[PDB]
């Protein structure tokens, strides 16, 4: 009974830490919709500076 | 005169390199216009530089 209960809790958290790191990556805020676009060139816009 | 003349000297050696500078007759007009060209070139090359930089990012 014991072995069973372990590999439950096992499975349960594997899929938890796996969902944490995919809502960490959907949070990423360069994938986050149309930020206004910014008012300033940012410095890796070579062509803009140019 | 003396400001306009070392950017002339210095240009002119900049465009002829390794070879002599041709003697020329250095008089106030002859200055004017190569003064003129001298910032008409600089000015040209520095545009055709970001140009040229560019064309190589696109």
């Amino acid at each position: 009974v014991y072995r069973e209960l372990g590999s439950i809790v096992q499975e349960l958290k594997e899929s938890g830490d796996k969902l944490e790191e995919r809502l960490t990556m959907l949070s990423d805020v360069n994938l986050l919709s149309a930020s206004k676009p910014r008012s300033n060139i940012d410095s890796k816009d070579l062509t803009s500076h140019r | 005169m003396d400001e306009k003349s070392t950017k002339i000297i210095m240009w002119l050696k900049k465009m002829f390199g390794d070879k002599p500078l041709p003697p020329y007759e250095v008089n106030t007009r002859t200055m004017e216009i190569l003064y003129q060209l001298a910032e008409w070139n600089e000015a040209r090359d520095k545009d055709l530089s970001l140009v040229t930089e560019d064309l190589k990012l696109k």
